[PDB]
Order: structure tokens, then C-alpha cells, then sequence
């Protein structure tokens, strides 16, 4: 569920 | 205190989570390359889920500091070097068969289509073919052949492969396979014909379909030279993977017309597009977007199944409680 | 000397001369309307072959003066007056089953293209839809559905409707039949599930395939009653006669999601288009030019048939010499 | 192999 997309 | 565990190449954990929620952080990179992933996760992960819309070479695995498991949502493992990968410490699991039958059953369909031509018939008729008399009928189905009798030709009898194989014989089809590393008997359990030697299958079917695991020996398994030991207007049907056929000499054959007709649902350069590659320009041809595999069920299941793997994992032990890994014996 | 036979709405005889090139003087037509076919052929006309695009009332019959019999290229004649006609004087046949394979396998194919939506994949790469992520694959391919435990929905067990049973079961499929005017047993015979009203099978069916020959109860069979009486997303396959199912019902309900799919060799208004009809813009839509029945093998053995029969005819005697006529109790 | 289309 965490966002750890390369922003 | 809780593991981290990290979606590669995707961004949906809805199904995998309910599993994880309470033995790791779950967290997705959506990287659809091997360097768009992010710090924290090379630094951080002791495991990893994956499709196969990315590759890992050793070059990649030694970049993973925490990483101990890696786990491919799916059959296909040939994306990741489970050696390099074994040796280096990382165990490497997989879905053995969440979608075999969606398979088998996309893959007689891709047959269907080209025997029967039921998907140029529409796209003809899409685009103003008008169809009166039965003249004109045999004209624009001009290409469609019994199967009673024909023989298909199958490269690979495995999990999919064998389920081809009952599908196949339900409709008059004369089957016979070819699979070196295969145990030998099989055939009389399963009432079919087998070949020892590509060349022989080749030689006696009208159409073939690969359903072989790709590897180090097969890859371009039919090029120029193997394709020149098919038959005329044979007919092709490839829903393994794209590095099984050379698809210049495919486009090639089309072209020439030594093949009456071809069906991809995996290529070589995926994602695949009709505009770009040797089939920019290739005659009667069939292309799904690698979605053989797809559907609402199978899906979950192998996710389900993929997350198991990945708590049996975090909380068992490394690989003596992983019920399917591929590298048990490299390390 | 010679009694003359023509063939109403075709203009290729070269199959059947081999066979009446001494007992007839072959000719053609090509009368795709029944005014027309030649003067002298209404005049003096022993006998008649015809296919399917062409229709024959009492009205038109009763304008041959010679005719004594029509033999139906076909399995299919209710494009004939056979009542009418027996009345008259003329003895009509068919061709019992010569393209039941062709069908039967045609037909699972359009129930594949369907479930494993194999003909809108390749249709959407030929459009440009770029497919990168598994992300998209469940999008482009949402829709696709497991087979194995899906419910096939079979209306007339037929000569065709029973080679689908076959191939239906070979996929998972559970398949369940209607035929009113089918003998009690059969189903034991073959293992498969009967109920005995419509209402049952379209209540108890994900997807409804037609296997019914047309006639005087079952038009319309399909109408916007008994689509209410089918599953929600159910699919359709009509690879039989036009007259069974309403297009404008259909279409309403393919619109309104009432029917995940459908797929048509057969319609109303042949020859079909995708511009003109209640379908002019139906969603989830497959559709081929009444087709399924074509196979060069097929074809040429059907007209060999035919032309035998003529032959049985203008050398024996009638009724007494025809194997497959269809109003032998007619007059 | 006669022609009996109307013209
Ligand atoms: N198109 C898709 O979306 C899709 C769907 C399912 C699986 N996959 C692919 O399907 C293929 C088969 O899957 P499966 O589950 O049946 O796999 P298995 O269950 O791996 O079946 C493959 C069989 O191929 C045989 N084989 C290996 N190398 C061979 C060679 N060089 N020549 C002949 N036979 C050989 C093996 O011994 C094995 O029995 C794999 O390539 C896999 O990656 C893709
Ligand atoms: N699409 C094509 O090109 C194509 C190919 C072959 C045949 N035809 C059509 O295929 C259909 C079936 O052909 P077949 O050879 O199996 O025919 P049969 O051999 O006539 O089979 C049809 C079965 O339907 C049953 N039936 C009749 N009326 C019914 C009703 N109202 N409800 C339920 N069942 C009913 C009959 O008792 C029979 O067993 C026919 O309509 C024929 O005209 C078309």
C-alpha cells in the first residue's frame, strides 16, 4: 500500500 | 521488525496484501525496468513479487543487499536467471498452473481461428466485405479446412501442452508431441503419438504449437532452417514465448506463403505492435496481447498462491518450506 | 432425350456435371430472386439445385411447369416450402450432414473468441492499443472468463448441436440441452443434462448456443420474453438459422449489458452488415458471413451428394429412390 | 455449363 514508485 | 516485501513490476496489492498484511510491508515500484526501482527497496527487501514484464540478469541480483526470495507471479521463469540467482543466495519460486486451462483453451481457440478463419470472417465483414452468394462465401472463407483427420503437431507436452492435447482430440485432430526431456511412457497413458526428434514432428504436422518452457537449447527453436522443414501452408500457433520463433523468418515464411497462417500471443519484442518488427507486414496473421493467461479467476488464484509463497517464506524456512521453488538444487 | 436440371442461385456446376454429364442437361442460373431464373428453365426444368440464398412460397413453385424435384445443397430447407411443394408434386432433399464438423467446430470457436476474447485482442493490436503493464493486460482482456465449470446452454441436440456437446465437454464445460421433439434416452446415451423447457436451460445457462432447425414454432425464438429469462452477462452463439433470434431484442440487450457477448454466423437479414440492422451498433459483437460451414472437403462432397441425388432421381424413381428427402409423407 | 442467366 506504500507508494515506492521512483516519484 | 516486519520484512519488506516489494510488487516490481506492478502497482496493485489488493489481493496479495489480505495475505501479507500482518508478516511484511507490502509496498509496489510499478518499475518496468530493472533501474526504475526505487533505493530502499534494493536496499531493503528480503523478498520480491514479479510478473515477467521485467527481466533479471545476475548484473541486476547482485544489486538486491536484503533480497532472499523472489517470487514470479505466474509459470514462466525464464525472464529471471535462477542460477545466478541460486547461487547468490536468493530462492526463486513460481506459479506452476494457475492458468493452464485459460491457456489451453486461448491456445485451441488461436487454432480454431485459423482453420476455421471465424477472425478475418469479421474484421472482412467489419470493414464493408459484402457477402452474397455462396459463390463469394467460398471466396472470402477461401482457407478454411476440415481439421477430421489433421494432424497437430505439438512442441512441448507439459502442464498446458497436455491439456492441448484432450481439447485437440475432441475435434477429429490427429496429435502427436516432442519433449526430449519428457519421461518416456507417458504417451500410451495419454493415448498419443510421440516423435523423438523436432525434425520428425515437423515433418509430420499441418499444424504446429509451441508449448515448451523457454531456455538455453531452444531459443529460435524455429528459424529458416527448422521452418524449412515444415510443410507447405502449415499453420503456426505460438503461446509459450516470443524467443521461440525467429520472427524474421516467420515474417518470411508468411510472406512467401510456406505457412498458411500464424497466431502470437507472445513475441519476441513485447509490448507487440503490427506497425514495428519483421511482421510489420506479415499475411494472415493473429496477435493477442499476451493474455492467454487472463482471467478474473486465474488471476487471483496465482496471486493468492504467489503471496502463500512468500509467507511460507518469511516465516518458515528457506527453501525446505517453499512448496514450489525452481532453484532447490542451485543452492 | 436428356431432362434438363438448373441451379437456381449458383452459377458453378463443375462438381456436380462429372455426375449428371449423361443424364441431364446441366445449367445455371445465378437467380439470386426467384423472377430471375430463366423463362425456359420455369418451362422445362425436371428437376432443380438450389442453396440457400433463395427462398421458394407456393406462389413461386406452382410457376415450374416441369419441375418434379428441388434438391437442397444443404442441411438446411426451410427456405423451401417443402408442404406447399410436396403438395405440388415435387419432392425436395438435402444433404443430411456434410459440414456438421465444420459447424461444430466453427461454433466452439465463436464461444472461444468469446470467453477468451480472442478475436477483440487481436482487433484492438491492429488498432494501436498499446499493451505494456499486466496492469493493462486485465484491462484490454477484462472480460475474459474461466470456462471450467461455466454452464453450456444447447437448444436442439441435433446432428450439429451433438458434435458441440463433444467439444464442450472437452473444455469443462457443463453442458445441458433442449430439444422438445427429441427422443427420450438420448441424454443418458451421451451423458449429458436435459431439461425440458426453454425457460429451464436459459435459467440454468451462462452461455446459449442455437442448434435448432427454423420452422414454424421456433421463430423468434429468441425474443425480448425469453432474454429476460436468461442469465445476467449470458453469452449467445447463433450459428443456425437468422429467423431464431430477434436482432432488435438482441441489440436492445446487448446495449443494455443484459448479454456480455454475442456471436453470429447466421442473421435475419442475410447478407449481413455491420451498418444496416438492429446491430447497426451493438456492443461485444462477432459476426461471420454464414460461414461455418465452409471447407473446400466439405463443399465438394455436399454438391457430390446433391448431384447424386438428382441423378437417384432422373434414373430411379420417385420418392422410392431418393435417400434423404424431406416430404416423402407429403404426397 | 449452359448460360441461362437472364442476359
Ligand atoms: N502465453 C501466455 O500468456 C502463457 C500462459 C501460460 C504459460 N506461459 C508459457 O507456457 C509454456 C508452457 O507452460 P507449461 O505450464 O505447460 O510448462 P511446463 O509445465 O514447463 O511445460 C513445458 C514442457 O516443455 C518441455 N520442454 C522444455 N524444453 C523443451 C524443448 N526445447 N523442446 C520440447 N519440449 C521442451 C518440458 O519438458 C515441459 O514438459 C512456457 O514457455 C511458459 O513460459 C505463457
Ligand atoms: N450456420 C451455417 O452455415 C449452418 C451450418 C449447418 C447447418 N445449418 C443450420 O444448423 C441447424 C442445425 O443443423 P443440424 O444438421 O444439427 O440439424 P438437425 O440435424 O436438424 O438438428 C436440429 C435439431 O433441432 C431440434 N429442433 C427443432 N426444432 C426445435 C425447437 N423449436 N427447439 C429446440 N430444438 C428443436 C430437432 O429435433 C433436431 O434434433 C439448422 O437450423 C440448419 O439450418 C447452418
Amino acid at each position: 500500500p506504500i507508494d515506492l514508485s521512483k516519484k | 521488525p516486519r520484512p519488506l516485501v516489494a510488487l516490481l513490476d506492478g502497482r496493485d496489492c489488493t489481493v496479495e496484501m489480505p495475505i501479507l498484511k500482518d508478516v511484511a510491508t507490502v509496498a509496489f515500484c510499478d518499475a518496468q525496468s530493472t533501474q526504475e526501482i526505487h533505493e530502499k527497496v534494493l536496499n531493503e527487501a528480503v523478498g520480491a513479487l514479479m510478473y515477467h514484464t521485467i527481466t533479471l540478469t545476475r548484473e541486476d541480483l547482485e544489486k538486491f543487499k536484503a533480497l532472499r526470495i523472489i517470487v514470479r507471479i505466474g509459470s514462466g521463469f525464464d525472464n529471471i536467471d535462477i542460477k545466478s540467482a541460486g547461487d547468490l543466495g536468493i530462492a526463486v519460486c513460481n506459479v506452476p498452473a494457475a492458468s493452464v486451462e485459460e491457456t489451453a483453451d486461448s491456445t485451441l481457440c488461436h487454432i480454431l481461428n485459423l482453420y476455421r478463419r471465424t477472425t478475418w470472417l469479421h474484421q472482412a465483414l467489419r470493414e464493408g466485405t459484402r457477402v452474397q452468394s455462396v459463390e463469394q462465401i467460398r471466396e472470402v472463407a477461401s482457407g478454411a479446412a476440415r481439421i477430421r483427420g489433421e494432424t497437430l503437431g505439438i512442441i512441448g507436452l507439459g502442464r498446458v501442452g497436455q491439456a492441448v492435447a484432450l481439447r485437440a482430440k475432441a475435434f477429429g485432430f490427429n496429435v502427436l508431441f516432442y519433449d526430449p526431456y519428457l519421461s518416456d511412457g507417458i504417451e500410451r497413458a495419454l493415448g498419443l503419438q510421440r516423435v523423438s526428434t523436432l525434425q520428425d514432428l515437423l515433418f509430420h504436422s499441418d499444424c504446429v504449437t509451441l508449448h515448451c518452457g523457454l531456455n538455453e537449447h531452444n531459443h529460435h527453436l524455429i528459424n529458416d532452417f527448422t521452418v524449412k522443414q515444415m510443410r507447405q501452408g502449415a499453420f503456426l500457433v505460438n503461446t509459450a514465448r516470443g524467443g521461440l520463433v525467429d520472427e524474421k523468418a516467420l515474417a518470411q515464411a508468411l510472406k512467401e506463403g510456406r505457412i498458411r497462417g500464424a497466431a502470437l500471443d507472445v513475441h519476441e519484442s513485447e509490448p507487440f505492435s503490427f506497425s514495428q518488427g519483421p511482421l510489420k507486414d506479415a499475411p494472415n496473421l493473429i496477435c493477442t496481447p499476451h493474455a492467454a493467461w487472463y482471467s478474473e479467476q486465474a488471476s487471483i488464484e496465482m496471486r493468492e498462491e504467489a503471496a502463500r509463497e512468500i509467507r511460507r517464506a518469511i516465516t518458515g524456512r528457506i527453501p525446505d518450506s517453499l512448496k514450489n521453488c525452481v532453484n532447490k538444487d542451485h543452492l
